[PDB]
């Protein structure tokens, strides 16, 4: 099984640099070109450059020369990318991908991506608020519950219900930024026969502040 | 010049229809060995981009026979016969030979029948109240089309300030949209009024869908 594992989310200050990694496994690391791609919202996908791990030969897009630096360590089958002189324009999700040959000629396997945020705003953990219906008369055969996630920085936050066992009828909305603080929410609709009879809990993870918050949804009044 | 231009930017299509996406290069791109390294990648929200087609017309493993690639010289086309609900996302063409370059992408969206939103409104939790804040939340789920506006009422009075809205990506199964609207006030403000109302104006009605509660329940 071919696998490309990328490092975690990064919050860097303008002007600084960041170095992320892509650990390869499941194939001969040194025989294939490794590529790096930028995914900035509203820009689409952009090719940054590539390195042949066997001898570290690199080729870069003109736009990224002097911005990106690609390296590789064969002993640990890990490829790296360093972005320097960061500006807000560098805030994006960065992917590594293997260029195959033989059975296919293209980028067949991709890492899960590394989110980078360039800003001077301070890291803040998420305030998680349980959302229960205001009245019992506002509960029929189906009941919608939710969790409001406010005042956190930087993105991303990940949300699950009942540790992932509750996945049907869930809507997790994209985060919105307001004065250096993000806000997002998630709704879940379940049978009234299951709640409040059975417990419903939203789980919020914020790796950027190494925090996890679990909030049980309980009836008001 | 060698820039890759995709047409169109957005491709609204009905289920069962045939979808066609163009990608033209500003220069012939056939490699010296006679092969053309032109690929198509697809990226769905929350996922990594993934390979669909390589060397112009070769389908990658796990890709539906419905996706077909063709073209020559400077004109390439990705055709999706019998579009299905889960085909939505952003399709990108990409030149893999010298100075690998991505086209600007084409967002495939599904057109379907109209649907009214299921509305739910929620008072501020006691935890947030303790911190001195008060957000009233409203979810408008599973509706179509995407165009919709929310109206917040406090004791019958319209309120526009302090509202934060977010919309989900189109649903890959029912092709509808969902949105969340959060009206944030201070605890003191929230405590001076009683009636909170969330109202949706969608072309599925001449009379909006109203949902509310009283700080008395």
């Amino acid at each position: 099984e071919v696998q490309l594992q990328q490092s975690g989310t990064v919050l860097a200050r303008p002007g600084a640099s960041v170095k992320m990694s892509c650990k390869a496994s499941g194939y001969t690391f040194t025989n294939y070109w490794m590529h790096w791609i930028k995914q900035r919202p509203g820009q689409g996908l952009e090719w940054i450059g590539t390195i042949y791990p066997g001898n570290s030969d690199t080729t870069y897009s003109q736009k990224f020369k002097g911005k990106a630096k690609l390296t590789a360590v064969t002993s640990t089958s890990t490829a790296y990318m360093e972005l320097s002189s960061l500006t807000n324009e560098d805030s994006a999700v960065y992917y590594c991908s293997r260029r195959n040959y033989g059975s296919s000629y293209a980028m067949d396997y991709w890492g899960q991506g590394t989110s980078v945020t360039v800003s001077s705003a301070k890291t803040t953990p998420p305030s998680v608020y349980p959302l229960a219906p205001g009245s019992a008369a506002q509960t029929n055969s189906m009941v919608t519950l939710g969790c409001l996630v406010k005042g956190y920085f930087p993105e991303p936050v990940t949300v699950t219900w009942n540790s992932g066992s509750l996945s049907s009828g869930v809507h997790t909305f994209p985060a919105v930024l307001q004065s250096d603080l993000y806000t997002l929410s998630s709704s879940v609709t379940v049978p009234s026969s299951t709640w409040p009879s059975e417990t419903v809990t939203c789980n919020v993870a914020h790796p950027a502040s190494s925090t996890k918050v679990d909030k049980k949804i309980v009836p008001r009044d | 010049d060698v820039l890759m231009t995709q047409t169109p930017l957005s491709l609204p299509v009905s289920l069962g229809d045939q979808a066609s996406i163009s990608c033209r290069s500003s220069q012939n791109i056939v490699h010296s060995n006679g092969y053309t390294y032109l690929e198509w990648y697809l990226q769905k929200p929350g996922q990594s981009p993934k390979l669909l087609i390589y060397t112009v017309s070769n389908r990658f493993s796990g890709v539906p026979d419905r996706f077909s690639g063709s073209g020559s010289g400077t004109d390439f086309t990705l055709k999706i016969s019998r579009v299905e609900a889960e085909d939505l996302g952003v399709y990108y063409c990409f030149r893999g030979s010298h100075v690998p370059t991505f086209g600007g992408g084409t967002k495939l969206e599904i057109k379907r029948a109209d649907a009214a939103p299921t509305v739910s409104i929620f008072p501020p939790s006691s935890e947030q109240l303790t911190s001195g804040g008060a957000s009233v939340v409203c979810f408008l789920n599973n509706f179509y089309p995407k165009d919709i506006n929310v109206k917040w009422k406090i004791d019958g009075s319209e309120r526009q300030n302090g509202v934060l809205n977010s919309w989900t990506d189109q649903d890959s199964k029912d092709s509808t949209y969902s949105m969340s609207s959060t009206l944030t006030l201070t605890k003191d403000e929230y405590e001076r009024h009683n009636s909170y109302t969330c109202e949706a104006t969608h072309k599925t009605s001449t009379s909006p869908i109203v949902k509310s509660f009283n700080r008395n329940e």
